[PDB]
């Protein structure tokens, strides 16, 4: 992500991060995923239950084929959320359609995000250029 | 054949739907042969036959007084001058286990002296629940714990439905060889239905509980074909 | 289409919001009583009456159909399952959200009606006196947040005919016209308040009258989801154990 190679560059950051989820099967495709953040300090959920009685999003891809997740804080200093994704439903499709599909997780900062203390990236490492 | 005009729309009302005293219980005051009791407890039961049954479980809830009025007589239907005591023992209250019992002077108990040659007596029993309605369904356990006991009674059983007993006796000091048949009639006063339920489709098989047989009836009688008539 | 958002929960949901109110009565707070007046029963908030999303039944061409015994359905679920355990007196009154992901191939018909007092009937052989097979399990009683499938749909398993069920709050999900139905239930009993662990207000039932039917290739089980949100929930007596 472009968010996650500038925190790169600083030492410090926090705010709140939207996480984006694109449904690219058939338009016949149907079903429905559960989008379950857990906060930070929480292992993972192991159920679907789990994760639904936390902050979760029902996502019907049949309807609507893009939701948002907003992550409320992050603040990673120099634990973390977890973002699950749970089949709630199975994956309905009528016949001559493709069974399986793809989702495309987008990630990105809201308004509130800050950076702090400009750092030099560890991403790229000088050699006999 | 046809008829034009509309009728009234008080015949169809709930009050009038359960209105006109019907038999509830048929006891027998047995007073002679092998069973000298010269009394009977007969406890309230708006649901003895099938046909009232199936008319209260119409509704889950149902708030009314009762009229009760005991038509009685001998095996030859003659009402000598007999006198008897129709005791109604509220609901909580230890009925009678004698026909001398010390349950028959309770005060609190309210009885009435009637001989066989008199009009039936007639009573009015107000609503007696704990709760705002009589339930004819209660889907619970009137119990306080787990209840994963192997026959699984209790189910559905709402204690608050308990209108009391009518205890009958002669006022006599000995046996006197005659059975006496009471016909306790019961009129719903005042009744108040709530949430209307199909009605019962599948022949009773037991009383208080729903238990239908394994074969069930069909609600509506075969053809030969879906286009036949 | 819309996202309701209660609490932290989120559901995806069409607009128009084609409700059924049960008898046309919205679910209210009792007004306070004698017994209330001094206890001031818990009015819990969204962290209770929230969206509580059921494992999803598969229905299939053989289902006979699914039923929840509501204040049970819940007992064992989440902060209103903890509200309801720890708690003498309970009222609550229920949003159900019976939905289907069915395809335009795929067909059938479901009844969804909310039973008042649905209490289970035992299917017997023969009138054997008082024994075991006169009366249904706790299991079949109280099925909990799983439900059960009917063993007689058309008599309700409870002895009255499935075509009068009608008569109760009910919606029709016809998959080729609506796969949504939304039955609100007030809170409905003889008393003001009631023991949620022994007492089940009303049964919720979903029934195929016509089977769903496809041909070969589609999904062969449409998912029926069930969300339920308590509205207007209040609690009286809270134990510690």
């Amino acid at each position: 992500t472009m968010v996650g190679q500038i925190c790169r560059y600083y030492t410090q950051w926090s705010g709140s991060l939207k996480v984006t989820f694109m449904f690219t099967g058939s338009f016949m495709a149907t079903g429905k995923m559960l989008i379950a953040y857990t906060p930070p300090g929480s292992a993972q959920p192991t159920t679907r239950e789990a994760a639904m009685l936390g902050t979760h999003i029902v996502w019907d891809f049949g309807l609507q084929s893009s939701v948002t997740l907003v992550i409320p804080w992050i603040s990673n200093t120099h634990a973390t959320g977890i973002v699950t994704i749970w089949y709630q439903t199975n994956f309905v499709v009528p016949p001559d359609t493709p069974t399986e599909a793809n989702i495309i997780a987008l990630g990105a900062a809201q308004k509130n995000f800050t950076l702090k203390l400009c750092k030099d990236t560890d991403e790229i490492q000088q050699t006999a250029e | 054949r046809c008829v034009m005009n509309r009728n009234g729309v008080n015949e169809a009302s709930v009050e009038h739907f359960y209105s006109r005293a019907g038999l509830v219980g048929v006891v027998e005051v047995k007073d002679s042969g092998t069973s000298l009791d010269g009394y009977t407890v007969w406890p309230i039961d708006v649901m003895g036959f099938v046909q009232q049954r199936r008319k209260l479980e119409l509704s889950t809830y149902m708030r009314f007084d009762a009229e009760f009025t005991f038509v009685s007589n001998l095996n030859n239907s003659t009402t000598p001058g007999m006198l008897l005591q129709y005791m109604y023992v509220p609901p909580g209250a230890p009925k009678p286990d004698s026909r001398k019992s010390y349950q028959w002077q309770t005060a609190t108990n309210p009885s009435v002296f009637a001989k066989l040659s008199d009009p039936p007596p007639q009573v009015s029993v107000p609503f007696m629940s704990p709760a705002t309605a009589y339930q004819w369904f209660y889907d619970g356990y009137p119990t306080f714990g787990e209840h994963k006991q192997a026959t699984n009674l209790q189910y559905g059983q709402c204690p608050n439905n308990m209108m009391g007993h009518f205890a009958i006796r002669t006022v006599s000091e000995s046996t006197t060889g005659k059975n006496i048949h009471v016909r306790v009639y019961m009129r719903i006063k005042h009744v108040r239905a709530w949430v209307p339920r199909p009605l019962r489709s599948q022949a009773y098989m037991v009383k208080n509980y729903p238990t239908y047989s394994q074969t069930i009836t069909n609600t509506a009688t075969d053809r030969a074909s879906i286009t036949t008539t | 289409v819309a996202q309701l958002t209660v609490g932290n929960s989120t559901i995806t949901t069409q607009e128009a919001a084609n409700i059924v109110l049960s008898y046309g009565e919205w679910p209210e707070y009792c007004p306070s009583t004698d017994a209330t007046a001094v206890d001031k029963p818990t009015r819990p908030d969204v962290s209770v009456n929230r969206f509580y999303t059921l494992s999803t039944k598969s229905w299939k061409t053989e289902s006979t159909g699914w039923y929840w015994k509501f204040p049970d359905v819940l007992n064992d679920t989440g902060v209103f399952g903890q509200n309801a355990q720890f708690h003498y007196l309970y009222r609550s009154g229920f949003c159900m959200h019976v939905q289907c992901n069915a395809s335009k191939f795929h067909q059938g018909a479901l009844l969804v009606a909310a039973i008042p007092e649905f209490v289970i009937a035992a299917s017997s052989p023969a009138t054997k006196p008082n024994s075991q097979g006169l009366y249904p399990d706790f299991a079949h009683t109280n099925p909990g947040k799983d439900g059960q499938e009917f063993r007689d749909p058309y008599v309700l398993d409870a002895g009255i005919p499935l075509s009068q069920a009608l008569i109760f709050p009910h919606q029709w999900i016809n998959l080729r016209t609506n796969n949504c139905a939304t039955i609100i239930m007030p809170y409905i009993n003889a008393l003001p308040f009631d023991s949620a662990l022994n007492h089940s207000n009303f049964g919720l039932v979903v029934i195929p009258i016509s089977p769903l039917k496809y041909c070969n290739g589609a999904t062969t089980e449409v998912p029926i989801t069930l969300t339920i949100a308590p509205l207007n929930s209040e609690f009286s007596g809270l134990r510690q154990a």
